[PDB]
């Protein structure tokens, strides 16, 4: 169960089209869960089961993907932005994380 | 609701140490609690699995006979016991509660272990 | 093909009986299981049971199940099909009445791993009764039971075990009226010798440590409140003949109507309790109060007052000699 | 109850309302007893030996007054 | 039944075996109000409002004698 | 799965038993996508209300439901309709008799949150959500 | 095979009837059998009953089904076969 | 919880006895009760089996009436009675309580026969 | 049903490798007992299904085999390990012995 990301960082400006694309070992499932760590605190939930969100959750930021590719999409880019990424899927007994990426 | 933890420690290696965790707010034996490791450099890895009541667990194939879940119901308090600390193992670990699902939403506070 | 997944498992092609005990010619099966409590409860005390509704995990390994298509580890299936395959015949010993539960679906977990091992899950609402020695019914501590059984397997085909790690499981939030679920449990070993041969037998031990709450203001306190209502007896005028004997009479009928009043659910048992006899004990102080007086009566100038000297203040004194006596002894 | 009806024999004779009150409340009381006796019981033509004892000890505090 | 209890403090001094025949009967009356009370309801440790009301009714005329 | 209760008679809260026999009906809606059709037109279609066993069924149970079971008077009480594309409306009838945890320290004022907990069973929360 | 083994017992091969009696034109069946109780007791004194929990144990002899496949003696089946052979019609008068 | 039995005898050919086997502890209509027979030189050797209950018993194939399986509720005794003593019978017998199975596990303390 | 050794006197060095082997008639189970007996007392049981343990038997007793072999195996002799060694089958209604070391 080996996931397989992109990029550690991608350079950009403030409010631009910025996507992530994960990718899994097989095809386990639509689950995959997205983890921002700001440095200092803890990781937080972004969005889980590719779709879907938290409560009092950043509405800026979409989730999509099926198959074996699966995307957080961020359309508009904001100052408080600037942080880690991680992918997941937990369709399996071992949570396999992602390669990790900080914006 | 959220967790809790005690202070950080500092072991030597080849040493074992326990990492309670602290529940405020219900009884930790109705939900999971879950580990996470995060070794700085790399990235988080998840460690296990325990439901308090019943300490049945599901250690991961990297981490073959790496932690010893135990809980305190007196208190509501959940100990992961570790062994054979090496340089490897210097991390920061997490309490974390994942309600619907695989996934993680609440947390304590993080704890940074230096072996 | 996932329909050609259970083509291979079950049905024509696969050749599967459900007839025939995993390991057979040869070893017997080991079952590690344990319960998963909802209500326990409502114990009943004159038809001497309790409804408690479970969950029964339980695990075993049929090795006939070995599958290298899908490469899942823990899978599920159909929650039907469970009488497609080869189940355990486990009763309870003191059930007395007991059913499945169908609601929408066969409410019947079916788990079935990589190597063949199966984790299993079905949920079962019981009536279980258990011999409850009733001594000091208001302070004991009754170790009311179960018994699993196998009926049709021997114990050279069948046994079972606990867990070894969290070998009983209760749900959070149970709180019962009159009881505590005490959470150490002795998990021991039955075993029942038929005329058929050997059976396996595992067992529960539930201590149910009695909350006294109810027993107290709703028993003891009218129990308690009539035995001084008859000390008043023993200081009213020595003209009060026909005001002296309105008392104890009506207040030994009610202590009469307060006996009658506290067997209502209460079974029909030969051997003694603490609870009646704290009854029949402060029945017979009330009924003390008037024969004092008819010993009084058949003396009746301060002769009379010298035997009433005895009563106005040394049997107010003579109350709580018993009252000390009855929490020492039968509070274990 | 029974023994408790003999401590009617024994008080003083101007007791008149006194004594009045004993044996009439416990005949009701034996009442009480008797109709706090076949709660369980079965409806049966025949006679029993539980019950005559009732009676006869309803027939001995019915003696007193 | 609790304010029937003070015509008890109204009555002549001498009616020394009538007001005996008052507070009894009616604090029997209170038991019998509160065996009258808990048919339907079930048997649970903790204490209620409904039936303290019951126990201090029953103190006051208990208070009368 | 979006699902709702349509309630007929509720209520027989017993103080003994410490219960109440509630009938409601069930719906619950969920898709099925692999039951699309181009052969008739009609969008909202009725069925057989016994061929509903030859389908798939959600779990669910009642945590303190103390004694349930079906309606099969003169029909299976048992509604299914299908629509277009695959989604499913679903409804059933069934009889409880909850059991609720009252807390009863004032008992004439009290305001009893009595309820009922739908739960999946034979699927865990990778293969059912209500 | 031990599912050739019930293959020769019972079902399509066999040809066993499970609506006959055992030694049918000729000799009855006698029945020797005796009770296990569990939960003797309840007695009530109105209802004039008691409820009683007993196995039931009964022999007897079933003489069409003779084998010399497998050698074991004494050999458990499976719990829910018993529908497909004969069995006895004993019920309780006062049940 | 051990058996016990009473003091051992001595024997002319030909000739038969009973053999006691008090129990301690419970009763012993609950549990089977198994006879073994040493014969010095040779070995144990199985002989039967009582529910005490029952009496219902399984004697051997060389054993077919050779014993007698009786048993004594008022005291929770069992009893073996034997029959026609040789000199092939001169043994060491034992009353055992076998609880998980056909094995041997509980047992009394040995009664030494001699014909 | 018969239980057949191989040998009535296993006597090695202290600590040494000792395995048992004891044939049945046929393939009855693994329901493979062992017992010990000591002289002057009673008979004990050593295993049973052919891997298990009784309740206080400290280590170094340890059983295998399937089919027609089974096997008592002792790699760690002690000074009283040395006494009557007996196989056992159990899957059949003769409880019948083997041949004794
Ligand atoms: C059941 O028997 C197997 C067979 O060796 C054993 O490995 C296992 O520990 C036993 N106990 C269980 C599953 O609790
Ligand atoms: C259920 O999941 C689907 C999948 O995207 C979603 O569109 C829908 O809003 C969800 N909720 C319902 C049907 O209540
Ligand atoms: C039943 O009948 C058979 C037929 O001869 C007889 O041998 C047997 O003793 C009878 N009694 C039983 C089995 O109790």
């Amino acid at each position: 169960i080996v996931m397989t990301q992109s990029h550690k960082f991608m350079s950009t400006s403030v409010g631009d089209r910025v996507s992530i694309t994960c990718k899994a070992s097989q095809d386990v499932s639509t689950a995959v869960a997205w983890y921002q760590q700001k440095p200092g605190q803890s990781p937080k939930l972004l969005i889980y089961w590719a779709s879907t969100r938290h409560t009092g959750v950043p509405g800026r930021f979409t989730g999509s993907g099926s198959g074996t590719d699966y995307t957080l999409t961020i359309s508009s880019v904001q100052a408080e932005d600037l942080s880690l990424y991680y992918c997941q899927q937990h369709y399996s007994t071992p949570r396999t994380f992602g390669g990790g990426t900080k914006l | 609701v959220q967790l809790q933890q005690s202070g950080a420690e500092l072991m030597k290696p080849g040493a074992a140490v326990k990492i309670s965790c602290k529940a405020t707010g219900h009884t930790i034996s109705r939900y999971w609690i879950d580990w996470l490791k995060q070794r700085p450099g790399h990235g988080l890895e998840w460690i296990g699995e325990i439901l308090p009541g019943s300490g049945s667990t599901n250690y991961n194939e990297k981490f073959k006979g790496k932690a010893t879940f135990t809980a305190e119901k007196s208190s509501n308090t959940a100990y992961m016991q570790l062994s054979s600390l090496t340089s490897e193992d210097s991390a920061v670990y997490y309490c974390a509660m994942g309600v619907r699902g695989n996934y993680f939403d609440y947390w304590g506070q993080g704890t940074t272990l230096t072996v | 093909s996932p329909s050609d997944f259970l083509d291979k498992l079950m049905g024509r092609t696969s050749g599967y009986d459900a007839r025939i005990r995993p390991n057979f010619k040869g070893p017997p099966v080991n079952v590690s299981c344990n319960i998963f409590i909802n209500s326990f409860g409502s114990i009943a005390e004159t038809t001497m049971d309790y409804r408690v509704n479970i969950f029964l995990r339980q695990q075993w390994n049929d090795p006939r199940l070995a599958y290298n298509e899908y490469p899942d580890d823990s899978l599920d299936l159909d929650p039907s099909m469970l009488d497609s395959i080869w189940k355990p015949d486990l009763f309870f010993a003191n059930e007395k009445g007991a059913h499945f539960h169908e609601i929408t679906t066969d409410n019947k977990l079916l788990r079935i791993s990589r190597n063949g091992n199966v984790l299993y899950s079905i949920r079962i609402t019981l009536t279980l009764a258990c011999p409850m020695d009733l001594k000091n019914f208001p302070m004991d501590v009754q170790t009311c039971i179960m018994q699993l059984e196998s009926f049709g397997y021997t114990m050279n085909d069948l046994i079972f075990e606990w867990q070894e790690q969290g070998a009983v499981q209760v749900a959070d939030g149970l709180t019962l009226p009159q009881f505590i679920l005490k959470e150490e449990k002795d998990l021991r070993y039955c075993t029942k010798h038929y005329n058929t041969g050997k059976f396996t037998c595992i067992e529960a031990r539930f201590h149910l440590e009695r909350q006294m709450g109810y027993y107290l203001i709703q028993m003891y306190i009218p129990s308690l409140l009539i035995v001084i209502l008859s000390w008043i007896s023993f200081w009213i005028n020595m003209d009060a003949a026909p005001a002296r004997v309105g008392l104890g009479i009506t207040t030994v009928l009610t202590m009469t109507t307060q006996s009658s009043g506290s067997r209502a659910s209460l079974p029909k048992v030969s051997y003694v309790k603490a609870i009646d006899i704290w009854m029949a004990v402060c029945l017979l102080f009330v009924f003390s109060a008037l024969l004092e007086y008819a010993a009084v009566n058949f003396v009746s100038i301060q002769r009379a007052k010298k035997i009433d000297k005895i009563s106005r203040i040394g049997f107010p004194m003579a109350f709580l000699i018993f009252n000390m006596f009855y929490w020492i002894i039968y509070k274990i």
